């Protein structure tokens, strides 16, 4: 389940277990030396023996601290290196999953997966095994040595250990369910936080601050944290007081002084307990805090490996230029919800194909299938004969360029947004691409020029960021172009100019045009009317009007 | 610690004072408990060990008082941490809608996202996770040093001298690792923003092939973030070394002074052996502070982001209210001027909209007509000049009265992650279902209900990405029409709609029964058939105005614009 993800850290983890076992034994060694120093100090020994034990104890305190610092330096390096590798793998996997994965999962979830879950693996892969071996070997080694010295005071040391273990177990059981629900709550709040910032104009005008969904779920989330963290922290601090060194030192003396005052024990034998008996408490508290971290890490591994095991857009082995050929294509976003029904359509070089119809009829889905964002449930789509399932991403997207309905722009310079398909393209190419899309005139008036940033609160208008995406597709210069509602927001004058530029560029190219402005697609060699996911009529503009089909109704409604 | 007191509410200042008193009392009891061992073992090894009962009783009383105080400090720290969390998050949630529109720069939007994203348990239990042990560990060796003065003045001075190097190591460790940690925090925030962009812009990134880590923006951000992350681990080495040296120096100073007194006879052997245990208790905070110090800078960055959002410049607002029971107000621009930074959008634009009439705004793209609607709705405000609703300056209006007066269909229709009905109900949550169904019918949403599998319970994605462009537009239109605002601003409600749905919705906007002042932005003449007056907005100024047929007959820019 989770161990499949952490297999590459096989040997570093065992080495950490062994090294921390040796290191904590080195840390216990000075206190045994200082006990021997104390016994000789009461005995009036020669000063050379006192100096030898004393200086060796101080030296091993330095050695233990130095080795502990050296281990965690290396182990945090290993954790950072693995997290960087794992994040790279997650980005590579997400780069080729079916694109309905992102739509149903959202963007807050992706942020949690790539960044927060790999961060949640921190305590598991750099703090869990060292704390576990330390919390085992040191109480075992100490309690055995102090059992040998005097079992009578060792039993009162067992008492807080049993009390601590009861607190550890009930806390782990009680907080286990809440920790499992925690990543879901953070996922949901991440979605609300993103929507609260992205959909700010909706939040302002509609509902306002008080009535917004964000505060409604914020109160639920903070209430969940209070209900989870209150008993959790309550047990967390009782573990401190039970395992506190002062608490051990008190209970050692409570069982020592009555024996010392009476004739049941010699005070020399209290020296191991006072010096060693207080030192294993802080190590037991490690895993006491760490079981929650181990639970969170293991679930985080499960949530990561479940995505790396996700099915992807695999490339097949089977293995006219510019010809996109749909053949008996069908597709359903959800099982049992057919959005495309037995579509057969051939896109040929030199032809401009217009895809019109009622809204919600599956036109953009058909364009997305051409991009292979989703694989067709039935039939096949072929580009130059090759099925797209036999094409790599480089081979596929070097042939088909896309202008999408959502004019998405990336945070960065305007040149970086236009030069997304080819970041190494010269600035002269970017200027000509922008001039073709009729956006260069606007770009020159920006304060920083082409280097100006297009983040939130500094973005262009709807009609202008759309022309940037058209400029992006023009710069790509693919043998096949797919215009998913270009000039949706452009005015009739800008619409005419950019369409004229597009019609200039793509004479030898294959064009698929999705358009609601039916006056812009009257020149198309092939108008395809898509209604309810199935083609209902095909032909030229004059043929469709003469037929009197659905196109005639929509054309009449446009007047 | 200084920044935390600013975020604490004035309500909870009473608990903070109790928290500080208990934290200081807790540290004193821990020091007295450690130093009480010295009289205890001094009497225990004597020829009359029964004298140790007096000191054991004080040790027990100090210990039980330590349990009570530290439990109450934990309880108060828990309440203070969540009290700070609840109040600061509500303040950010209540302030951000009032923050000016220009404040949401990509860096500021990243800051706002990180501040809200800090709601997790790490910020909640801050006072118990960080401040309580940090204050305890820092003050414990000082408290032991002060307490040792009662036993032996030079010995306590030696412990205090050991405390001096501890604060010195703490300061140098902070100053050395601050720059690396600041860069690590900046790069980590950058990586988060690129992941969000990576998931949101996944369609366009894939088509442009900027999606592999070797090529993508997120891949470069990951490389920078990992490089900064390893540099932070490198620059924390001197912090670890300096704390270790501070511990060794304190150990040498403490042990040497105790040995020097023992040789001189001012300190008995049992006291010295008791001081070995006190030395161990004295050196434990030198290791605890080393583990707590790295988290201190990260927390300071987090609270800095929270304070930055709470310090954002709220939009001006007043307390005037319209005297209308949802009746149509008049609208006017009085020499309005507006700019985004150095770019002037509007300059000298002036018009008057009659209450019951429908007005159209048209012109080229990038001409400032969405800015006109945003100024009417109050999302923006003029740099100079004034916009009036019903003769009342909107900047002086109550924000509740400002947003209850306008309902808007936005150009890019955003829908929240949820059912289709919930997005419609955002316009008026207390709406009668008869009124909701009327709103859905007018917006042609009834086609979606009959055609979609799940009806109005259809789940929408982040944004309106799980629906088609023309379907999220109709849901947003239903959302706007459900609200009973007397001013209806329509910002291209038929951009992504087919001709049939466009005609049906356009008829519905004029057929909306209640009286309103309607302002419509359109690039399609079929969608402004009912508008009584026109405002041709070109180059940021209303070039011409009139009726549609009037301007068409005039042969001005209107006729060519619709050629
Ligand atoms: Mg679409
Ligand atoms: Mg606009
Ligand atoms: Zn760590």
């Amino acid at each position: 389940a989770g161990s499949r993800l952490l297999a590459p850290l096989k040997k570093p983890l065992i080495v950490s277990g062994v090294l921390q076992a040796l290191i904590t034994l080195i840390e216990l060694a000075p206190f045994v030396l200082l006990v021997e120093l104390a016994r000789l100090l009461l005995g009036g020994a020669e000063a050379e023996r006192l100096w030898t034990l004393g200086l060796t104890a101080v030296s091993l305190i330095g050695l233990g601290a130095v080795l502990a610092a050296a281990m965690t330096l290396w182990l945090h390096r290993v954790d950072a290196r693995f997290a960087h590798e794992l994040r790279g793998r997650l980005l590579t996997k997400l780069s080729r999953l079916p694109l309905g994965w992102f739509t149903r999962r959202g963007s807050a979830s992706t942020k949690q997966l790539v960044q927060d879950d790999t961060l949640a693996l921190h305590y598991l892969i750099t703090h869990a095994i060292p704390d576990a071996v330390a919390a085992v070997v040191a109480p075992v080694a100490v309690l055995v040595y102090l059992f040998v010295a005097d079992w009578r005071v060792a039993l009162v040391l067992f008492i807080p250990v049993l009390v601590y273990l009861v607190l550890m177990s009930v806390m782990t059981i009680q907080s286990g369910s809440k920790i499992a629900q925690a990543p879901r709550w953070a996922e949901r709040m991440g979605g609300e936080a993103g929507a609260f910032l992205e959909g700010q104009p909706v939040i302002r005008i509609f509902g306002g601050a008080a009535a917004s969904r964000f505060r409604r779920r914020l109160d639920d989330y903070i209430d969940f944290l209070v209900s989870w963290q209150r008993p959790f922290v309550g047990k967390k601090t009782l573990m401190d007081l039970v395992t506190r060194p002062a608490t051990f030192l008190w209970i050692i003396l409570v069982a020592g002084v009555p024996l010392v005052v009476t004739g049941r024990m010699d005070p020399v034998n209290l020296l191991p307990f006072l010096l060693l008996g207080t030192t294993f408490g802080a190590r037991l508290l490690g895993i006491g805090y760490g079981l929650s971290g181990i639970q969170t890490g293991m679930l985080a591994a499960r949530r990561i490996q479940t995505v790396l095991d996700e099915p992807e857009l695999v490339v097949r082995d089977r293995t006219r230029p510019g010809t996109v050929e749909l053949d008996r294509v069908s597709f359903e976003y959800r099982p049992g919800v057919p959005v495309i029904r037995d579509v057969t359509l051939t896109l040929r070089p030199g032809t401009v194909t217009a895809l019109v119809g009622p809204s919600g009829s599956g036109k953009s889905t058909l364009a997305a299938l051409v991009a292979r964002f989703h694989d067709v449930t039935q039939g096949a789509i072929r580009v130059d004969g090759r099925d797209i399932r036999t094409l790599t991403a480089d081979e596929l997207y070097r042939r088909v360029g896309f202008v999408l309905q959502d004019a998405q722009l990336v945070h960065g310079s305007v040149a970086e947004n236009i030069a997304l398909a080819e970041p190494d393209a010269g600035l002269e190419r970017i200027r000509t691409a922008a001039r073709d899309a009729q956006i260069h005139d606007r770009i020159t008036r920006m304060p920083d020029g082409y280097d100006s940033v297009l983040g939130a609160g500094s973005a262009l208008s709807g009609g202008e960021r759309q022309r940037v995406t058209i400029a992006r597709a023009i710069l790509a210069d693919t043998p096949v172009l797919v215009l998913d509602e270009a000039t949706a927001f452009a005015d009739p004058e800008s619409e005419y100019l950019v369409q004229q530029a597009i019609n200039r560029l793509t004479r030898d190219r294959t064009v698929l045009v999705i358009a609601h402005r039916l006056h812009t697609i009257t020149h198309a060699d092939q108008i395809v009317v898509l209604d309810d996911g199935r083609i209902v009529e095909v032909g030229t503009h004059d043929e469709l009007l003469a037929a009197g089909g659905r196109y005639r109704g929509l054309w009449d409604s446009g007047r | 610690i200084r920044t935390l007191l600013r975020l604490v509410p004035a309500e909870k200042r009473g608990a903070v004072a109790g928290y500080a008193v208990l934290t200081l009392l807790s540290v004193l009891l821990r020091a007295v408990g450690a130093v009480l061992l010295i009289p205890l073992l001094a009497a225990l090894f004597s020829d009359t060990p029964s004298d140790a009962w007096l000191w054991l009783g004080w040790l027990t009383a100090v210990t039980l008082a330590g349990w009570v105080t530290d439990t109450n400090t934990a309880r108060l720290g828990f309440d203070l941490g969540f009290a700070v969390l609840s109040r600061t998050q509500h303040d950010m949630a209540d302030r951000l809608p009032n923050v000016a529109m220009s404040w949401f720069t990509p860096d500021n939007t990243a800051t706002a996202r990180q501040a809200i994203a800090a709601t997790g348990p790490e910020l909640a239990g801050l006072v118990v996770n960080l401040l309580t042990p940090l204050i305890g560990a820092a003050l414990l060796p000082a408290a032991i040093g002060v307490a040792l003065l009662f036993v032996s003045v030079p010995l306590g001075l030696a412990a205090l001298a050991g405390v001096a190097v501890l604060f010195g190591a703490l300061a140098l460790s902070g100053r050395l690792s601050r720059a690396a940690d600041k860069v690590a925090g900046e790069t980590n925030s950058a990586f988060t923003e690129r992941i969000i962009e990576f998931a949101r812009t996944q369609q366009a990134l894939r088509a442009a092939r900027r999606v592999e880590p070797a090529r993508s923006q997120v891949g470069s951000a990951l490389a920078a973030q990992h490089g900064a992350g390893l540099r932070l681990l490198t620059m924390q080495i001197p912090g670890q070394v300096l704390f270790s040296l501070a511990g060794q120096v304190a150990l040498i100073g403490f042990a040497g002074m105790a040995v020097w007194l023992t040789v001189r006879g001012q300190l008995g052997v049992p006291e010295a052996i008791a001081l070995i245990v006190v030395l161990v208790r004295y050196l434990e905070p030198f290791a605890a502070i080393a583990d707590l110090a790295p988290a201190l800078e990260t927390t300071r960055a987090t609270l800095n982001r929270i304070q930055a959002v709470l310090d954002a410049p709220t939009l001006p607002a007043g307390r005037r209210r319209l005297d209308r029971t949802g009746a149509a107000p008049s609208i006017e621009f009085d020499d309005v001027r507006f700019s985004y930074g150095d770019e002037v959008v509007l300059d000298g634009v002036s018009f008057t909209l009659r209450p019951g009439n429908t007005t159209a705004i048209v012109g080229p793209s990038g001409s400032g007509k969405t800015t006109i609607l945003s100024l009417i709705a109050g999302l923006q405000q003029p740099a100079s000049g004034r916009v009036l609703l019903d003769g009342v300056d909107v900047t002086t209006l109550d924000p509740e009265a400002r947003r209850a007066a306008v309902s808007v269909v936005f150009q890019h229709p955003y829908l929240f992650d949820g059912t289709l009905r919930d997005n419609v109900l955002v316009g008026d949550p207390e709406a009668d279902p008869d009124d909701v169904t009327a709103a859905m019918r007018l917006a042609r949403v009834d086609e979606l209900l009959d055609r979609l599998p799940d009806g109005d319970a259809t789940v929408v994605g982040e944004g309106g990405t799980a629906l088609s462009g023309g379907e999220r537009q109709r849901v947003s239109i239903a959302r706007a029409l459900l609200k009973p605002a007397p001013v209806l601003l329509v910002d291209e409600a038929t951009s992504a709609l087919d001709n049939a749905n466009e005609a049906a919705v356009v008829d519905a906007l004029t057929a909306d029964p209640r009286p309103r002042t309607r302002v419509i932005v359109a690039h399609r003449l079929a969608s402004i058939r009912h508008a009584d007056r026109v405002l041709f907005v070109e180059a940021g100024r209303v070039v011409e105005d009139g009726a549609i047929d009037e301007l068409l007959a005039a042969g001005g820019r209107f006729a060519q614009f619709w050629a």
